[PDB]
């Protein structure tokens, strides 16, 4: 009985890790994208830009 | 670490902004020098007149 409990939680941990890693990946890329959008915003602050640029 | 990265990138682009400013300012300075020279010659002529 005890062994059965342990095995079931092995499986649960397997699937939890699946989802966790899959999130982390796109989350890192989201950080990247936020940062690039930030940089191009800071360039919008450039006080020499013409309207077409 | 991610916060550090964010600040680094922002600061670099801000430095580029500062250079944009120096460029525009120097163009204005260049033009104003010629304005000044012309005004000096005009004062010279007014003196002659």
């Amino acid at each position: 009985q005890a062994q059965a409990q342990n095995s079931q939680y092995a499986l649960a941990r397997t699937f939890a890790t699946q989802k966790v890693s899959l999130e982390e990946s796109v989350l890192s890329q989201v950080t990247t994208a936020i940062q690039t959008a930030q940089e191009k915003i800071v360039y919008a602050g450039n006080g020499t830009l013409s309207d077409d640029d | 670490a991610n916060r550090f990265t964010a600040n680094i990138k922002g600061l670099t682009q801000a430095s580029r902004n500062a250079n944009d400013g120096i460029s525009i300012a120097q163009t204005t300075e260049g033009a104003l020098n010629e304005i000044n020279n012309n005004l000096q010659r005009v004062r010279e002529l007014a003196v002659q007149s």
